[PDB]
């Protein structure tokens, strides 16, 4: 509750007392000690999700998966103490993250057997059975989608920062569709705001009722933001949310920009996107009465290099909402290539 | 935006021991997210097949499901006397939580013609100043057929309403009566009133009429 | 106890009136689940009315937006749907579902009538057997009720000794507000001359019970 | 608008034998198609009626377990089998199509009577 | 934005980068200093306003009064070097602050002369003269409510580097009903949120669903608090907001509680309150059906000193709801004694 | 609950010249929030006097009005020819922001009767089996007066709608017009028809009639 | 460049349908002070509907909340009110006003009406003089008109040949959703018998147009 | 509830007199009260109707201008002011209570009356 801050635009400096949000995107967090209840529950579930039909799962979040990898071993040399044949294999992870009809079972007993899962002193290794119990990756033929589970798992607590960075976990005991709360943090300051997470990092500002300023994307989660973290609900209809609800966009009045509804077509398969609101290198975003209609987000890189400077729109309202990715730029909906196909470039494979 | 659920076929005849198919549709792709209800004439909705794939437990074994995208489907096995009922698909996936067009499974049966009737309107009805005419059909199969009404051979419209039976239970048959009504003033003014039907297994229309006030 | 949903507080409401409707609920918290109303209109399918998460947050279908409003008591555990400005459209039968993997269990419903008519006995007419509906020795007769209310009306022949050739057709509503049925029944011709056939009517709702014997229409010219 | 009948001709009792119904105008892949007959000394009679595919066909009472119909969209044309026929059968056929829908079933244009005739 | 934040909670210090609440509402004045734009043009507007007979302002909140009575004596300097006939009056405000109709101009331009600000200019003393133009003060019988003003100044900004805050104001062109949006924040980091005024600050909790904490109350102001600053603010009706609307409460989820209703008649007269969700001393508040209903906010001490030891009611959630006040403990509307007569307790004063 | 308004009186008489008192109550205090606003048949509303003391820009200077606490008051000093309208009142303090029911200011004259009538049904209506009836009252004043309808000196009820003029622009009175519509099988059920008038300006009664069939 | 609002978008509507209005703005901009919508019904007072503040926030009635939502484009100076699942009796003449210290402006209106008919030519009947309306040597003849839509007819006498003593009653509602007026005229005894009169009703959207002739009774026999 | 009243004699043209009219068993402060006349052999005539507070009262045509009205619930008690009289005037005078709703005109109660006169 005490600490301090300085200003930039004003060089003021005070210590004090009150509430702190922090940023926890860009450094790609640090490395952390991972604590999923007893690794041993954790594989005594999942044997009883392979003895109901649960053959694979897809990741929630890039923590998730990291976890999965980092405790893949471990995973694996816990069943066989006892009559189990089941083998894990951890793949990467694709986006965006598909959800799954199923869940992960919560055990009411534990496999009886040692307690050696955490922080064994190297020298584990097993040998590999017939049957795996995939985890992302190229498995989907070995593992059909609707036999995949996702969204299972719930923080508990995070802290031990100085000495150990531990972060725990446990398997949620009950349905839902909504993001973690205890990861989430958001305030407001006179002028500016920001909604932010783990992965998830939004930024308002008070041009006049308040509008989206910036955001930077990570991962592209597909859960559903909590209401009790946003600002501003009510009154806003769920076909101006830029972010889609899908892809656990907030419902706010600053998760908006006048001129643009929800988009559900938008790169969503790059692996890191940066969502600002201004014109791309090279482009020149008209406003035309005759322009086209919406379509799917189209690259401004095309596979041979090649680009496309000349887009319009009708409905548009300047600066133009972009995605930035490592990859090149990609435009948004609205904003369609004013005399070029919207089929000879890298169209965006649809993402509805 | 919402998602539509349609369903077909509007409902199908099929005997104890046949094999059907229904086919639920949806425009855009839910993951597999979808649901099937058993609803019997007059019952709360039950689930039979979740995930597109799996089976509620307790279930018999004769349901099943498949599909992928924006097409599904159900079969059962070997259909029995006792499944005789409405079936709706649901998706659970983002509100609002839409349901199916729905479809009805005639379990039973060949092929009949209806028994045709008209009858004149009482005296004791005009003492309020209005009238009332009937015509009756009586046990055909299949459901579908038609009825119109004609006063001194002119086609009458959207002053009729028509009840309907359910399908006889001892022999599997339908009855449809059509009543027409109508002022005193305005049921005075004509001097001829006549049933018209038509149906798929009659291979010509057939008539019936009386004569104002005959005795 | 098993899990169940058991709704009440439905009646008869007249337009722009008000209600409320409580579906408790057992064997699980209304605030660690997703649950919903689900209505059925008679002789439709079925339809979604709205949804309160486990988090608080609630959703409503278009058409009740504004006039209705779902909440919860933590205490009791119990669902609530505040019903204001009940329009004449709005009549069906209500339920509560519980979403987990999918709507695996339901309440058996409610009835909520949205009528301005005022209560009241039938009109009965009868049809009167003739040869236009004499054909190979059978022939068909039949009465006629008409402009009552509310439901239910039972209608029987012969004090419930004639049982077998006969039907009796769906209640319909009028567009004044009140209910109307018919009957038909096929009998031997030569059964018109002895068996004194009669329709018996009852309407409890009413406290009116009526009764008519049915001929073929009389014909002799007494005009002058 | 014109149809036509084909496959007339002669049988013994106990024998076999196959008619086609053509039709011009209106695309069969939509509409379904019924057939009559009429024996001497009695009025026309339903005889059976095909509906689009998946959508099945039904049989009167008395050829039951006898007939079969069977329809070809690609070639609009439309076939009966006739097995185990009789010399009661023998009668004068006709094929005519139906309207939009089967809630409608109101037949639209008929064919030219055909001769089909069973005797030894 | 990088800051301290030596997390009391976890005893783990930290570094980053986001926005940061500070509690300035109980170091008060160890922080805060308020001055008004160029007294000059504000001397202006209070000559055209007098035209329309304008009594003068009363303060809707404690910085408008305490710059009131800091900045008189220049203006009413500027005023007499003008040859202007005015004397500007300030008294001691009583809570709660009630809703003035009329309001302040604003001049088109400024006096061509005066530039008393130079020299000896705050201690300039001249005799009084016919004109009063009284701001707060006991003058309710000598000049009627409705004559007087309200909410005409608005914030632009503060923070300077005399090791305390100038804040600069102005007079408002527009008409509102609204609160100050310059001067508040609010936030919420997992299971915590801060709803902070100059004035106001109030803290939530998520127990099972959100809910109110706490809140200390220096000041009772009458503005509205505006929605965009606010969290969750969907489904809720204002018979359940605890601090009432018309009192600058914030409508959301997070300022309500269970089992009880607006509280119209409590003590908003005293001078300091602090609400605290905690039983008063010396008493314990029951729940019984048989209660009485609701009435006035009822004090916990008798006039005589003396205290009463029984307290019921029907629908609230025990046991308190408890004002803190420099007096005694004031207790909540639904909540009244079970064998005393309200007749000898000291009752709230009217402010329905 | 809301804050509610009231105004008073509904209707006042009072000749050029005079001066009236006006009344708009609010059900708890509101500080000095309170709107006058005068609108004429064909406008819309105008502002006169806000603040509950202050005058618009350009309003002629004879309104004015004062008030403290929930009840609230308006005057005019000497009514001119150009005030005969009707007056709202209003709160702007807290949603929902309520209005005044109204009133109406009557020129003034003296006390008269009216005239007494009653129509048939023209046969040629029966024609189409309906029948009205027509009852009517001629140049009285003031405004109120009451009228109903006797058939066999058996009383009717809810079945028939008045319709009242405005105030005559010479003499001003008002006419009073009522209808009563029966269907050809109600209309010869009965013999006779009649209507009954009292009013201020009679001593006692007037009643008329007229039979069925009567040319 | 002055203050000025405007409405726009009226007509009829059938039950359910939906419908969006539109006052435009001159002078001053919407975004920097309030807005609101307010309505009148036929022969009631005033009522309010919305409000939408300066910042953004927005409040609608308690009667009406829900089916509608008030916006406006901050582009063009416009203030919207868009309206779903209309009913009859939510017609009105609807207007919007600013408030800075009271409802200091407002606009010029625009009519609502909902109603499921289709444009009915009047049905034209004479009221023939008679001594049933006769006093002191003048009589009164008139004409009724009953059973049309839309808005009442414009009667006339004479073809405007008569100019004085025509009387015209304010049009009513009938519950079959149709309208109503009377029609008198007073003139001497004398004219009665040597003066030809005729009463003209037109019905300008049906193209309708009558000239009905009103002359005293005749019970004479001219049966046949 | 019963009625009475007095105040009636003989005076020349031009003088003045005050009629008075009281009941018993009622409360008049939530009613109107109504005055009448009859001269010989005539139906009773309406004069004048006396309403509540703010509404004062109103008069015939005859009597505008001459004549006036006056009330006193704590006395429950009603009076007349006559002025500038003329032998016309001659008639017996009766007062009556309406109903609490001016629009039925109905009268509950009805005083006896006495006889006026005036002569030259
Ligand atoms: C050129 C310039 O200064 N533009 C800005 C505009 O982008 C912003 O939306 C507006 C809000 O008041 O302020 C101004
Ligand atoms: C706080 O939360 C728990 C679980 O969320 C709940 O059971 C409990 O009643 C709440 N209140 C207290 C005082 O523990």
């Amino acid at each position: 509750d005490v600490g301090c801050s300085v200003d930039f635009s004003k060089k003021e400096t005070r210590c004090g007392t009150g509430v702190f949000i922090y940023n926890d995107v860009e450094a790609w967090r640090d490395r952390y000690k991972y604590h999923p209840d007893s690794p041993r529950r954790l594989a005594a579930a999942v044997k009883q999700a392979w003895e109901e039909g649960i053959c694979g799962i897809s990741s929630v979040s890039r923590m998730e998966n990291i976890m999965w990898k980092s405790v893949e071993g471990e995973l694996n040399a816990i069943l066989e103490e006892n009559g189990v044949q089941l083998t894990v294999v951890v793949g990467s992870v694709k986006n965006p993250m598909w959800r799954g009809p199923q869940r992960l079972p919560v055990p009411v007993n534990e496999l009886p057997h040692g307690w050696k899962a955490w922080g064994k002193s190297y020298f584990v290794r097993a040998a590999k059975t017939n049957n795996s119990f995939v985890v992302d990756g190229d498995t989907l033929k070995e593992c059909p989608l609707e036999h995949r589970a996702w969204n299972s798992f719930l923080v508990e607590d995070h802290g031990f920062g100085v000495f150990h960075t531990s972060v725990w976990l446990k398997v949620r005991e009950d349905y839902s569709l909504e993001c973690d709360p205890a990861v989430i943090g958001t305030a407001v300051k006179g002028r500016e705001a920001a909604h932010s997470d783990l992965g998830y990092w939004i930024e308002s500002e008070k041009n006049d009722t308040w509008r989206l300023k910036r955001a930077h994307l990570i991962e592209m989660k597909t859960c559903e933001w909590p209401k009790s973290h946003t600002l501003w609900t009510d009154g806003v209809e769920e076909s101006d949310l830029i972010i889609p609800k899908s892809l656990a966009g907030p419902l706010s009045h600053h998760n908006t920009r006048e001129g643009y509804r929800t988009q559900v077509k938008g790169p969503w398969h790059s692996e890191e996107l940066e969502i600002r609101f201004e014109e791309c290198p090279g482009t020149k975003v008209y406003v035309e009465e005759t322009c086209g209609t919406r379509g799917p987000s189209l690259r401004s890189t095309t596979a041979s290099g090649r680009v496309i400077e000349e887009w319009c729109c009708r409905e548009c309202t300047m600066p133009p909402l972009s995605f930035r990715a490592k990859d090149g730029c990609w435009y948004g909906m609205e904003i369609r290539p004013r005399k070029e196909p919207e089929s000879n470039l890298v169209r965006s494979m649809v993402t509805a | 935006s919402d998602i539509q659920m349609t369903q077909s076929p509007l409902s199908l005849s099929a005997s104890v021991g046949d094999r059907v198919t229904i086919t639920c549709r949806t425009s855009q792709s839910i993951s597999s997210y979808l649901n099937w209800y058993q609803q019997k004439p007059g019952k709360a909705p039950k689930l039979l097949i979740y995930a597109a794939s799996s089976l509620q437990s307790g279930v018999p074994s004769r349901f099943s499901g498949s599909g992928s995208g924006t097409d599904f489907t159900l079969t059962i096995s070997s259909l029995q006397p006792e499944d005789f009922a409405t079936y709706y698909c649901q998706q659970t996936y983002s509100t609002p939580l839409t349901f199916g067009g729905g479809t009805k499974v005639e379990i039973k049966r060949t092929v009949a013609a209806p028994s045709v009737f008209i009858f004149p309107p009482s005296d004791e009805q005009l003492k309020s100043g209005t009238a009332s005419v009937v015509c009756l059909l009586n046990n055909f199969y299949p459901r579908e057929a038609k009825v119109q009404w004609k006063v001194d051979n002119a086609l009458q419209s959207g002053n009729s309403q028509e009840s309907v039976t359910e399908q006889d239970s001892k022999d599997s048959t339908y009855s449809l009566s059509s009543t027409l009504t109508l002022s005193k003033a305005d049921y005075e003014k004509h001097k001829v009133y006549a049933c018209e039907v038509t149906h798929q297994g009659l291979s010509s229309p057939v008539t019936k009429s009386f004569n104002r006030g005959e005795c | 106890s098993e899990v169940q949903l058991v709704e009440s507080g439905g009646g008869l409401i007249q337009p722009g009136g008000s209600l409320r409707l409580s579906c408790a609920a057992s064997g699980f918290t209304v605030s660690s689940n997703y649950m919903s109303w689900v209505r059925q209109a008679p002789g439709k399918g079925l339809e979604w009315v709205s949804v309160i998460y486990s988090g608080g947050s609630t959703y409503y279908a278009d058409s009740v937006k504004g006039r209705f409003t779902i909440s919860r008591d933590n205490s009791k555990n119990t669902l609530y749907l505040q019903m204001n400005s009940l329009r004449a459209e709005d009549t069906a039968v209500y339920y509560c579902a519980r979403d987990r993997r999918g709507f695996d269990y339901w309440g058996q419903g409610t009835m909520v009538t949205v009528s301005s008519a005022s209560t009241k006995g039938p009109s009965v007419f009868p049809l009167a057997p003739s040869s236009k509906s004499t054909s190979g020795g059978t022939a068909a007769l039949g009465c006629l009720v008409k402009d009552y209310f509310p439901e239910p009306v039972t209608v029987s022949w012969n004090s419930g000794a004639l049982t077998s050739g006969v039907h009796t057709f769906p209640a319909v509503l009028q567009s004044s507000g009140l209910y109307s049925l018919s009957s038909v029944v096929t009998v031997p011709s030569s059964s018109l001359g002895t068996q004194t056939y009669i329709c018996n009517v009852n309407h409890k709702p009413s406290n009116t019970k009526v009764d008519k014997k049915v001929e073929p229409k009389s014909c002799d010219k007494t005009h002058t | 608008v014109q149809l036509q009948e084909s496959g007339g001709g002669l049988v013994q009792p106990g024998g076999s034998l196959r008619l086609s119904c053509a039709a011009s105008g209106r695309t069969i892949s939509r509409y379904a198609m019924s057939w009559f007959r009429q024996a001497p000394g009695k009025e026309r009679e339903f005889v059976a009626v095909a509906r689009r595919s998946g959508d099945g066909a039904f049989y009167a009472d008395s050829v039951q377990g006898r007939f079969t119909v069977s329809r070809d969209d690609a070639k609009n044309t439309v076939y009966l089998q006739m097995n185990s026929l009789k010399p009661e059968d023998t009668a004068v056929y006709y094929c005519a199509i139906d309207s939009d829908t089967f809630y409608s079933g109101s037949y639209d244009y008929w064919g030219q009577g055909t001769q089909v005739t069973v005797s030894s």
